[PDB]
RNA sequence: UUGUGGUAGACGAGCGUUGUAUUGGAGUUGAAGUCAAAGCGUGAGCAUUGGUGGAUCCAAUACAAGUGAGAAUGCCGGCA
RNA sequence: UUCUCGCAGUCAGACAGUGGGGGAUAAGCUUCAUUGUCAAGAGGGGAAGAGCCCAGAUCAUUAAAUAAGGUCCCCAAAAUA
RNA sequence: GCGAAACAGUACCGUGAGGGAAAGGUGAAAAGAACCCAGAGAUGGGAGUGAAAUAGAUUCUGAAACCAUAUGCCUACAACGUGUCAGAGCACAUUAAUGUGUGAUGGCGUGCGUUUUGAAGUAUGAGCCGGCGAGUUAUGAUAGCAAGCGUUAGUUAACCA
């Protein structure tokens, strides 16, 4: 159904507190310098010491 | 008024199963545009009715009131012709008399046109005929200059 | 030393150099008013006062307390009232007593 | 006007008693306990701040009572399921929980304050005759 | 020595920005682009410009460090909304809300400026109660 | 000629709801409620102007029967023995307070015992 | 000296807003509205300085009112 | 509180004691008289209430003695036979 | 305020007779922003103009419900119509005021209107906020108060100046 009073602020701060993103994990590339994700390649390709992408 | 403006007659809603209230008219003083409950018509005399020998004992206690005060004095016709439709031998006589800062008001049994034409560039001082003096006016000047032959007309108007 | 003292409608325990607060008497500040209703001085025990026992007495200062807008509502009834007020009172303190 | 009255600041300075229940009854012992804790005859008492004293109390199970309460009085605990009424005589209780028999005496007399709950974590009870609070070096006196 | 930088008039939810700022408040520029914009948040992008822009302005249009400068406030504020329409069953009417944001960034040089704007704000009572005493002094 | 007003509404709201300082919730700001707050608190201040001298007796009574217990009387007949013989108008306030300075109040403790 | 709980409702004594009449005054050396203060009255209320802001406004006495907002499952506008 | 005159509002009462009617000496029932309260009136006792008991709250004070009730504690004060 | 201060009976709704809006104001003058930086761009920051750019085209004044950020204070064993009276602890210093901000802890407590024998209500009306949002006026009468004229008194109405 629906509320029959209604939610205060404090209610819905409350509710949200939860809200806050996490701070994503990140790498540093071993041959193109640049903050990457983690086990993921980079704007440059070189996952490892290994390339798969053409220059993107 | 509510009725006088033009607007729909029609109920904006049904009246039963509906969320909203039973409002009616749409120009009803609730919403806006107009239709104000209560205004003033055009048709309001304001006027006062006072009987006549109250206005005239008044008049007869400020014109005693003020003829006893240091700051009126005599006038007689011989000075109206002196004084020009020109405003500048008024200017002086006005300097003169001390009066650059007062409120003076004549009072004549001639109105002789130049005192008329002059004085009237100047919103200190005015002139009038006994007939038309008022109360409020005689009183709101704090000083007069009278002619000396109104005295006649003015003992006998009581 | 310790000492009883009473005036305006309560009463105050004195020491040396201090001061309390009472209830105006309609005196300025700066005549010695030498209150006279004292009870138990030190080591004296006067049945409904001490006998001719006085404490001289400064007065200090004038003042106003703050505000009390004290409102009494009806509820749900057509009823609704406000009123303030402020109780004057003298500051003063104690300078000598005589046993 | 005034002459401010004093009040505490919260000076917690705490003494240490044991009690001997040599045959107490149980109403007795729990309001001198309760007088006790609370410190309700001590001079400068504020029951605005918390002010007491910490008791400990010897032969739990040693407490008797009087009159044929033995197989009268009962006491009932109730647990949030339905259903769950748990029924004690006199008896088991001095037999079983008489711990507890004590200490919810002592709690309940207690004001129904947010302190009550930290009141009463200053009593303490044994079956027997042996405790742990010999580290506090405690001072003893009888009925009290 | 704040050297800030604003932007108007962006189409996005203003509680994802505020999450966003919160995220990435506190910090410096340097982690900055890397804790921002490797976050599957659309609003993420847009503060990337809008801190870029707020780097260039600190470092040309006022001469600060490259170094010292960190982030200071990320904010998110209700911009001027837009109203339409949209249908429902039964020919029902409804008011949908198109809803906007306004972001600002906010760059510092040095710890404090957690203490300047309270210096601002002693000195501003102080002249309060000067004036005050000024006024007094006139009997 | 048509007045409208403006100023006064505004400064009597702001009045209202300046006295609702340091509540609970949006009752300081919603004027509607805040208006119903601080009359309840009024009339509860009101309430607690006869509340307080009651308890406060209530604690001097309570302090002084205390401090008696420690010479082993009881309250009741103190009160008497200060009444009936040797009588004294002294504040029971005071005969609380006077334990800040201690064996001073024994002194009367002792003197009461004719 | 007595008396002062109190709805309907009778009755006295009052404050506030706008405008007119006047005598006095303030006004880019800063008025109004407006923001914040830890002041003054038995009252509806009223001072003060500080930022806002760029033209009207204030004291006192009378007159006359579209003149005092908490609802009307109220009305528009904005916002939870 | 009797008298001319200005202007009213009020026509749904309830409860407790007392005496009866209806009811079956049943109703937090109804219909009356009568004594009070609430109604339109605060606090204390009765644990919590509009009617029960004390009673008249003009405000402030951290001052005294009682009314109904109560005195191991909650929760104010006591013991003696 | 005419429904209509702005290209209002228009935009819009209805096949129809017809119903019927809303929003005005920069700046003395555009002098309405060369040029540089970031960004692809909008745009923003610098520069400059201008007395003032917190007057920047969102264009006089900019309160409230909205939500952010922060100094100072408090809370994660606690039964709460949330405030009052005491009361530390904490930090601060005011229209100098027996000062201010917060509230660990203790005593106490069931809103406001309306209609009601009767309201915390398990009747009712209200989301908040801002503004608008009803006892007047014309013509008569009675009565109180006050005034002129006074005991062959008093008074004008329409109307003319």
């Amino acid at each position: 159904a629906v509320q029959q009073r209604r939610s205060s602020k404090h209610r819905r701060d409350k509710r949200r507190s939860h809200d806050a993103l996490t701070a994503q994990a990140l790498s540093v590339c071993q041959k193109c310098g640049k903050k990457k994700l983690f086990h993921r390649v980079c704007s440059c390709g070189m996952y490892g010491d290994l390339r798969v992408k053409k220059a993107y | 008024t509510k009725g006088e403006v033009r607007g729909g007659g029609k109920k904006p809603y049904k009246q039963k199963h509906t969320g909203k209230a039973r409002q009616g008219s749409t120009r009803n003083p609730h919403f806006v545009g107009g239709g104000i409950v209560f205004g003033p018509k055009p048709n309001r005399n304001y006027s006062l009715k006072l009987n006549k020998k109250a206005h005239t004992a008044a008049l007869h206690t400020v014109w005693s009131e003020k003829l006893a005060s240091d700051n009126t004095h005599l006038v007689d016709q011989n000075l109206f012709n002196k004084t020009e439709g020109k405003t500048k031998v008024m200017m002086q006589f006005l300097k003169s008399a001390k009066l650059l800062d007062k409120n003076v008001l004549f009072v004549v049994n001639t109105l002789n046109t130049n005192l008329e034409q002059s004085t009237s560039n100047i919103k200190n001082v005015q002139v009038k005929h006994l007939d038309k003096v008022s109360v409020r006016d005689l009183m709101l000047a704090n000083a007069l200059l009278v002619e000396k032959e109104v005295l006649k007309a003015l003992e006998g108007k009581f | 030393m310790h000492a009883i003292v009473v005036c305006g409608s309560k009463q105050y325990l004195v020491h040396e150099n201090d001061t309390f607060f009472v209830e105006k008497l309609e005196a300025p500040v700066g005549k010695e008013i030498q209150l006279d209703k004292v009870l138990m001085l030190d080591e004296k025990i006067g049945a409904p006062y001490l006998e001719k026992a006085r404490v001289v007495c400064v007065v200090e200062k004038h003042g106003l307390q703050r505000k009390v807008n004290v409102i009494k509502h009806i509820s749900q009834k057509h009823h609704l009232k406000k009123y303030g007020h402020r109780q004057p009172y003298t500051k003063l303190k104690v300078v000598r007593f005589v046993h | 006007k005034t002459s401010m009255l004093t009040k505490e600041q919260a000076n917690k300075r705490r003494q240490w008693y044991i009690v001997d229940a040599a045959g107490l009854v149980l109403g007795k012992l729990a309001v001198k306990a309760a007088d006790l804790i609370r410190g309700k005859n001590k001079v400068d008492f504020t029951p605005n701040q918390d002010c007491g004293d910490y008791l400990i109390i010897i032969n739990s199970d040693q407490v008797v009572l009087t009159g044929n309460k033995k197989e009268n009085e009962f006491w009932y605990h109730h647990s949030q399921y339905i259903g769950g009424i748990k029924k004690v005589s006199g008896r088991d209780m001095l037999k079983k929980q008489s711990d507890k028999l004590v200490y919810n005496a002592v709690k309940g007399m207690l004001p129904d304050n947010r302190l009550s709950r930290r009141w009463i974590t200053k009593v303490h009870v044994f079956k027997g005759d042996k405790h742990n609070m010999e580290a506090q070096k405690p001072t003893t006196l009888n009925w009290s | 020595m704040i050297a800030f930088a604003k932007q108007f008039r962006v189409r996005i939810s203003p509680q994802k920005a505020r999450l966003v700022c919160q995220l990435i408040v506190g910090k410096k520029t340097a982690d900055a682009q890397n804790i921002l914009s490797n976050t599957p948040k659309k609003a993420a992008t847009l503060i990337a410009k809008l801190l870029n822009s707020a780097i260039a302005n600190a470092t040309n249009n006022h001469g600060m460090n490259g170094d010292a400068l960190y982030v200071f406030e990320c904010v998110a504020n209700q911009g001027p909304s837009m109203k339409r329409t949209i249908p429902r069953a039964k020919g029902s009417s409804n008011m949908i809300t198109k809803r906007s944001s306004n972001l600002v960034v906010k760059l510092s040089d040095n710890p404090n400026e957690r203490q300047e704007l309270i210096k601002q704000q002693k000195a501003l009572v102080k002249k309060r109660v000067e004036g005050q005493q000024k006024a007094k002094m006139a009997r | 000629m048509r007045i409208k007003g403006g100023k006064q509404t505004r400064v009597r709201r702001k009045k209202w709801l300046k006295q609702a300082s340091g509540s609970f919730g949006t009752r300081h700001a919603s004027y509607k409620v805040a208006k119903q707050t601080v009359i309840q608190a009024a009339k509860y201040a009101y309430r607690d102007r006869r509340n307080k001298k009651r308890d406060f007796r209530s604690l001097w009574i309570l302090r002084l029967n205390a401090a008696l217990r420690e010479q082993g009387m009881t309250y009741s007949v103190f009160i008497n023995l200060l009444k009936k013989h040797n009588i004294e108008i002294n504040r029971k306030v005071l005969s609380e307070l006077a334990i800040k300075e201690p064996s001073k109040f024994n002194l009367i403790v002792q003197k009461v015992k004719s």
